[PDB]
């Protein structure tokens, strides 16, 4: 009613229900569709879905390191303002440049549709401006099958 | 009763309507009028009519009316670490942030229902005056990069023209809008 | 504050923002740090240089004190004008301004070029280079003792 | 700029090229200090520890409208022949600028 | 009660009458009186009573830019109190030395009796502090022809 | 209920009283009594009075209760600024004022109704308290134009006297008076 | 509802319940699993349970809990210097203890439910790793009091025997226990 999380109706409906997705105004008003912030939203039957012999075997490291990616990001996002980009670390810099075009090419779809492999790719290749080594969540054999995509894949072809 | 936007009445009116334009009592103090609450208020009508803009005001409407929606969305996140730590502390690019937005807020938001002239506004006078603080924005970013001062850059005379571009006739507005359009090239080009 | 639910919800959202801020400012103050002690050991190497030079410099002080003569060493001190012309330019660091000297301070300043008291030529030589560190460690110090005021401040 | 400390090396400035005085003791220090604070065109003040350990801290109440004039604690005469230790003095100045007196 | 504008007496009242005047008790603690507070009174039937012809041509546009000046000097104000006067520039000093010489002259006046000729004279006084590219709710003409004014020639 | 100024019985209560004495709970609990909040109390009673006060107490007393009053509102403005930059950050001027400040609140508004002298007070008693802090605060002001730091005036043994002052007895008190402006005006010509 | 615990059901509970474990959101954000906030919680049957833990553990174990206790207490004080200067400019009489704590924190409380061997713990393991970890604790403090450096300690191969402690399984511990006691006085004796 007033983006209110406590008011009795979305309260209640937290002690029923097996998690949540929860759409964000200011990226609704900075012009990216579906706005879907990856923050608060959970899910609590991942775990059972995903994994191998049900998808593809990297769902939830991948899942995992975008969103602590994600986190570190949004705060470096803000701090720039005050203490300027050029007084940051080199990491600072490749988490703020991870997390604009984060929200630039794997929120931002529009209409289109896209399947698991797809959305795979893509969250593959935003890694990979990140550099090898820092993914603490992924085992060494995904990251030796799947690091080094370029981005050019969806940016050459949005 | 006593501003309470959650009141039964109000609650009622808010799922059904398509538009919605909340007035703020502390812009209606400092008689700032219409006084419209931009944080809260939307519109669910904005996206069928892209097509009857294109064909009647402009071609590129729809992505001024967007850049200006991201120039006010940035000015509103940055008001929070004004309000922390003052507005001296901020970056040069924030500080063009901040007076741009200031600008356009005082400038084209702003709009006077009892003056003579300033009463109605058609269309395309609201398109050339978006079109002016936009080239005008891209301007001082791109000086902004040459090493000039911030604090310069608004002792400009071009701002005059632009804000007090609201008073000028509907009819004498085309002659008025090319001359500022070639003041703003004659304002950067010689300033550094 | 009239209660309403209103109010309420502007209160909380007064104290998200208030959270934000606070660590904000701790992200600030992790940044001076990582400057203040980046600009310590500068400062240190500084110092060390300025005492190696005060050194030299006294070395050949008490040499040239006795070779020349304490009378001779006068009159050579008088022949040269004093100068205290500067250029106090001031420097940016976290928005505060810092004087930042630099010397106007000519080789050729000095005058009788023909340096028949040998030991005092030289002396002057390392004076003017003592000198030069000594500005050296003082435009160090002046950045360093304002960014603790400024650490101490954003605590 | 001016510098103060005992009449053995005053003479030593003024072949620098500087403005040098002499002064013997923490009373003519002071004194010589506050003659020098009201003049003008200083810009910098070197002042020996033996003499002053603070030579910023002898002034503050006439510094606090003013900041042009840097003032700086020298080595001794005869303590810069056997040397000091700078690191020590810099445990001393970081236990005054922040306070925990933890440095490594 | 209780100072309180959002009580249904005073909310009842104001969606009825033709616009309020509020006292305010911070002004009454500081011995300025009237104690009217500017900002939250209001007068619906201004614009008829008022312009060419009936007070003067300069009445509105006087009376709008003082609101302007006034609420930015509050502003002001109030960014003090987290940041310290030092840190002000010129232009923020310009607007809190204005507020401080609005409260202290035009809306403290005792017991004397004022034409409409003398309050708008003080008033473009006061006006005359701020700079004159500055003044932007006010027609360029009025600015040629009554900006200028000194406010201690009236008492000194 | 809790000391919540906003129930139903005091809001009644203030419609139809000439005088409101508000007691704090912050004072209360740090043992200054009588406790009364300064700032948030009135009275309505205080003009028609003056011509009663003009000639049975003194003539200028309106004029020192109007002195003292303005002196406490200048302190409490203060004191905002002191308790966020420091002590030291003021001027010597404001340093005086917050002292003289200081030396009010613990000297005439504090009262003990528990001691054998201290529990009545007649108006000439107050009236010479209030002269001795009045002067005191003008050679004070006077020394610092001279040169003279604010440490070198607290340490003046004057002060003292005008502390305990409250507790001299109402046959004393006219000949302490005089001892005690003779011996300030004594000691600030010899100082400095 | 929140995370509060003003709520009124944990206010009931409270009251008469005889331990409270309290999870912490900020250690599940870290993933630190339990998410037992070690400062909010307490027990009241340590005292009654002592006699019990006497005979059937060791002899030193009440005695031996305590001084963890103490470990994990002085690293809490320690954190208002660390958040202010990085730890690498701390002196080693507490970059040591500092260690220690992570080590704890990592090694001894955290723990796996969906680990094979990990999901249960007897406690004579859990006091063989607390043996292990203050006798680490004892070595490398007299090691920091001979003169060695902090960075030639933490480089020693025993830390990570005590990070795979968890891992050993519960036949296997006793002769691992021996091991690692055999090998910690070996290497901190061959230390310089």
């Amino acid at each position: 009613p007033d983006d209110d999380r406590t008011h009795p109706i979305p309260d209640l409906t937290g002690y029923i229900t097996e998690g949540q997705i929860q759409l964000s105004r200011e990226l609704h008003r900075k012009g990216i569709y579906p706005p879907i912030d990856p923050l608060p939203s959970l899910s609590r039957l991942m775990n059972n879905g995903v994994g191998k012999g049900k998808t593809r075997e990297d769902h939830k490291q991948v899942s995992d390191q975008l969103y602590s990616a994600y986190a570190n990001g949004v705060d470096i996002r803000k701090l720039v303002a005050i203490i300027g980009e050029d007084a940051l670390t080199e990491n600072d810099r490749r988490y703020l440049q991870f997390a604009d075009a984060f929200e630039r090419f794997f929120i931002n779809q529009g209409q289109q549709n896209r399947s698991i492999e797809e959305s795979l790719q893509i969250a593959w290749a935003l890694l990979s401006m990140l550099p090898q080594g820092e993914l603490k969540r992924i085992s060494k054999d995904h990251i030796g099958k799947y690091y080094g995509q370029k981005l050019e894949e969806i940016w050459g072809a949005p | 009763p006593g501003g309470d936007m959650s009141e039964p009445v109000t609650q009622s009116t808010l799922r059904i309507v398509g538009a919605f334009w909340r007035l703020d009592a502390s812009l209606a103090f400092r008689r700032h009028f219409p006084a419209i609450n931009w944080n809260g208020s939307y519109s669910l009508f904005t996206s069928a009519l892209d097509p009857w803009y294109r064909e009647n005001v402009a071609e590129d409407y729809p992505e001024l009316r967007d850049a200006i929606s991201e120039l006010l969305q940035r000015e509103a996140g940055l008001q929070e670490i004004v309000q922390l730590v003052g507005p001296d502390a901020l970056q040069d690019a924030e500080r063009l942030v901040i007076e741009v937005g200031r600008i356009i807020r005082e400038d084209f938001l702003q709009q006077n229902a009892y003056h003579e002239v300033d009463a109605y506004c058609s269309m395309k006078k609201a398109y050339g005056i978006m079109k002016m603080i936009l080239a005008f924005y891209k301007e001082a970013e791109a000086a902004i990069k040459r090493g000039v001062s911030i604090d310069e850059i608004l002792q400009l005379p071009v701002l005059e023209r632009i804000g007090r571009a609201r008073y000028v006739s509907e009819e004498e507005f085309p002659a008025y809008f090319e001359e500022a359009m070639k003041e703003i090239q004659g304002a950067f080009k010689a300033l550094a | 504050v009239s209660p309403t639910r209103m109010n309420l919800l502007q209160r909380r959202g007064q104290l998200r923002l208030a959270q934000k801020g606070v660590d904000l400012l701790k992200k600030k103050r992790d940044a001076l740090v990582a400057e203040f002690f980046g600009l310590v050991r500068e400062a240190m190497e500084a110092r060390k240089a300025l005492d190696q030079a005060a050194k030299e410099a006294y070395a050949a002080l008490l040499l040239a004190q006795a070779f020349d003569g304490p009378e001779v060493v006068a009159g050579a001190a008088l022949g040269v004008p004093p100068l205290e012309g500067v250029e106090a330019e001031v420097e940016n660091v976290w928005g505060s301004k810092v004087p930042r000297l630099k010397a106007t301070f000519p080789d050729g300043a000095l005058l009788s070029p023909v340096g028949t008291p040998a030991y005092t030529l030289e002396a002057s030589r390392a004076f003017r280079r003592y000198a030069e560190a000594l500005i050296r460690v003082a435009n160090t110090e002046t950045r360093l003792k304002k960014i603790g005021e400024e650490i101490k401040k954003t605590t | 700029m001016a510098v103060i400390a005992d009449p053995e090396t005053a003479q030593g400035f003024r072949l620098a090229g500087l403005e040098g005085y002499g002064a013997s003791s923490a009373e003519e220090a002071q004194s010589l200090l506050e003659t020098l604070v009201e003049r003008g065109g200083y810009a910098l003040v070197a002042v020996d520890e033996a003499l002053l350990p603070d030579p910023e801290r002898a002034v503050e109440r006439l510094m606090r409208g003013r900041d042009l004039p840097v003032l700086l604690p020298i080595a001794g005469l005869k303590e810069a022949f056997q040397g000091h230790d700078v690191e020590g003095y810099m445990r001393e100045l970081v236990r005054k600028t922040i306070g925990f007196d933890i440095k490594l």
